[PDB]
RNA sequence: GAACCGGGACGUGGCGGUUGACGGCAACGUUAGGAAGUCCGGAGACGUCGGCGGGAGCCUCGGGAAGAGUUAUCUUUUCUGUUUAACAGCCUGCCCACCCUGGAAUCGGCUCAGCCGGAGGUAGGGUCCAGCGGCUGGAAGAGCACCGCACGUGGUGUCCGGUGCGCUCCCGGCGGCCCUUGAAAAUCCGGAGGACCGAAUGCCGUCCACGCCCGGUCGUACUCAUAACCGCAUCAGGUCUCCAAGGUGAACAGCCUCUGGUCGAUGGAACAAUGUAGGCAAGGGAAGUCGGCAAAAUGGAUCCGUAACUUCGGGAAAAGGAUUGGCUCUGAGGGCUGG
RNA sequence: GUAGUAGCAAAUAUUCAAAUGAGAACUUUGAAGGCCGAAGAGGGGAAAGGUUCCAUGUGAACGGCACUUGCACAUGGGUUA
């Protein structure tokens, strides 16, 4: 007895891939009643055809490797394939400290803590690679003011 | 679907003569009265229920009035 | 294709017509020579040529 | 605060568990600070004649409940006949029935 | 069920008459708020590359609740989902542009990169523009999940956050490139002009709101291909394009997986020669052969180092050398609030 | 004649149980083991085809083995602005 037609319109009914479907292998006369997508809801209702769950692909390994790779693990030169601009570029990490040096220099002028003439005076030397991260901007800063 | 902000503005719209059927939505925190238009469903939310019963008994009589 | 004119579809409905077995009883007529239908066509054995 | 029940009443009545089993099982099992058996103030577990309940001094995951239930009707090769319900009435109980085979 | 568009017709209300509205210093705002021939502008309407920024969908992390999987042991765990359309109103106001005040060297502002300012910067306060942004209506009554009762019907839930040189698409703005400068028209909007026109207040005008009526003809199944097209065929060939998950990794490389699809290539038994495809091999190392044909060797990344020659740009990954797993740690590089 | 000979060999792969049938390595269901691996063997469309779409049934022929099978054959149904 084929159930062709049933399984096709069971995929439909069940908003599945027909591979989902499943069949009560023991009520294929029952089943094969069915030629109306009516009679396959009923089927559904009544337990006879199922969908099935999907196929388990869990990410528990990749979140656990994630875990390790924040704490330093499978990152030594063994582990590397692209350059160190693929992996993170130079534009990249330029554009990063322009940003947090011109948002402190800007903050400090706003608190008033230096005035605008020194403020061009570290803008122009933060584009000039003078200073190459927070803490030491910072520092330039005190020293000069003192 | 527009919206009316006004209890007032609402019974104006309920005896136009386009008005075919008002509909009466009770949810968990208030009451929507819906009149089906001519162009428009116009809405109005209550959210005193108390308030929304003196608007039920208000409306004009031979509009057909439904309970949802 | 989908998108097809008013006058091949009409021509495509002819030929469907036109793609069946010769009645039984014709071949019980007086003097009688058809055997068969010598027309058929088959949609993937000989081209419409339109 | 956290209260949560597990109504045993199908099951009991059929002789098909032991309440107090299962008593035992959620406070061994049960971990407070990341640690089992550590209940101390934070968790206190009170059994029944058909319900047991859990409260909690703080934030306590209604699932983590239906975890151990589960896991301790799997230990007692029941989990084919038994299965853990939310109940539609309450929303902090969970229920005990059988399949409709 | 809820909207919209193009036509047709009149009615009610509203609006204007200082005959053709009002507000704002201004940019402009408001729902209406004359007008003919003629005239003018705009939209439609446009290359390519690169960097940034914004929006949407997806991917991804945590919590809550629902079901499922695993459970001798371990696992507050693993998996599935957890929804919100056009359209209408209101709010928001990106990146730019624009307006008012004010008048700048001790020059300042400012981008990743530019660049901007007495032709008016910074600053202060505004206007406008985008939206695939927010809220509400649409709309939970739907959809989905789950639990029941019957064999249609009821109940519960559909919640709260984080993250980015991520992916696809859209948009913004800027820059590079040309002896290359990268369609047209239908259609629509706006403007200049003011011939002509009402009322002494009832007529006239009205792109406003609401109500009423109307909607031709043809195409629409299916395949779109290792079987629906062409190649004489159910031919390993040929045939334009859209959508595009997880892991590894620089990567729509290769390798493995989820959704979806599929096991369709006539089968069975033996394991000779010869063959085709894929390999390996002591010692020697091109002696083979027309010829290193074929194969082998090299290969990613980090650090060091790199000659002749040269049109000074290259040669260059020249050459040569070192390092690379796992595990447990240390240091450095940020954001938002609080005077 | 050649001759029941050349030949059926690319695209990893099938196995078990049951049902149906005169007849099952090849149809259908279920279970397992594999493959395509999102520039797909997935989901659509433009050309081109023209009913190949769907249901039921089937003597032969055809689907280069076989078939209970079907893009074959027979009957009917199906494309709404
Ligand atoms: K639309
Ligand atoms: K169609
Ligand atoms: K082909
Ligand atoms: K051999
Ligand atoms: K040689
Ligand atoms: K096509
Ligand atoms: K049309
Ligand atoms: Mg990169
Ligand atoms: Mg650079
Ligand atoms: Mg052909
Ligand atoms: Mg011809
Ligand atoms: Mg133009
Ligand atoms: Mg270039
Ligand atoms: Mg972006
Ligand atoms: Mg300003
Ligand atoms: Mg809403
Ligand atoms: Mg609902
Ligand atoms: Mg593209
Ligand atoms: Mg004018
Ligand atoms: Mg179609
Ligand atoms: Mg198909
Ligand atoms: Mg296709
Ligand atoms: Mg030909
Ligand atoms: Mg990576
Ligand atoms: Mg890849
Ligand atoms: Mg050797
Ligand atoms: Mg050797
Ligand atoms: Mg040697
Ligand atoms: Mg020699
Ligand atoms: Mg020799
Ligand atoms: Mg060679
Ligand atoms: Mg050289
Ligand atoms: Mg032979
Ligand atoms: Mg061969
Ligand atoms: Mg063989
Ligand atoms: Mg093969
Ligand atoms: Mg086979
Ligand atoms: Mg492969
Ligand atoms: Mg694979
Ligand atoms: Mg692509
Ligand atoms: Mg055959
Ligand atoms: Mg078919
Ligand atoms: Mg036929």
């Amino acid at each position: 007895v084929s159930l062709k037609l049933q399984k096709r319109l069971a995929a439909s009914v069940l908003k599945c891939g027909r591979g989902k479907v499943w069949l009560d292998p023991n009520e294929g006369n029952e089943i094969s009643m069915a030629n109306s997508r009516q009679n396959i809801r009923k089927l559904v209702k009544d337990g006879f055809i199922i969908r099935k769950p999907t196929k388990i692909h869990s990410r528990s390994r990749a979140r656990r490797m994630k875990e390790a790779k924040r704490k330093g693990r499978h990152s030594g030169y063994g582990k590397r394939k692209g350059t160190r601009e693929a992996r993170l570029p130079t534009k990249v990490l330029w554009m990063r400290r322009l940003r947090v040096l011109r948002r402190l220099l800007r903050k400090y002028r706003e608190s008033k803590k230096i005035d605008k003439h020194m403020y061009h005076d570290m803008y122009m030397k933060v584009k000039g690679n003078v200073f190459k991260n927070k803490r030491v901007l910072m520092e330039n800063i005190h020293k000069t003011k003192a | 679907p527009k919206q009316i902000h006004e209890i007032k503005d609402f019974l104006l719209t309920a005896r136009r003569k386009d008005a075919r059927t008002v509909k009466i939505k009770k949810n968990k925190d208030m009451v929507k009265f819906k009149v089906r238009c001519s162009k428009y469903l116009y809405t109005l939310c209550v959210s005193d229920f108390e308030k929304a019963d003196k608007l039920k008994q208000s409306l004009p009589p031979g509009l057909s009035v439904q309970d949802l | 294709p989908s998108h097809k004119s008013f006058m091949i579809k009409k021509k495509l409905a002819k030929k469907q017509r036109q793609n069946r077995p010769i009645p039984y009883w014709i071949r019980m007529r007086t003097d009688n020579t058809i055997r068969y239908n010598a027309k058929r066509r088959h949609w993937r054995r000989t081209k419409l040529g339109f | 605060g956290a209260s949560f029940v597990i109504d045993c009443s199908k099951p009991v009545e059929d002789s098909i568990m032991e309440i107090a089993s299962l008593d035992k099982f959620l406070q061994e099992r049960i971990k407070v600070g990341g640690k089992a058996g550590a209940l101390g103030d934070s968790v206190t577990v009170t059994r029944d004649k058909n319900k047991i309940t859990v409260t909690c001094n703080s934030t306590f995951s209604k699932r983590y409940l239906k975890y151990l239930v589960k896991k301790y009707l799997k230990k007692n090769n029941v989990r084919d006949w038994l299965r853990v319900i939310a109940s539609n009435k309450d929303r902090n109980v969970y229920e005990l029935r059988y399949f409709n085979i």
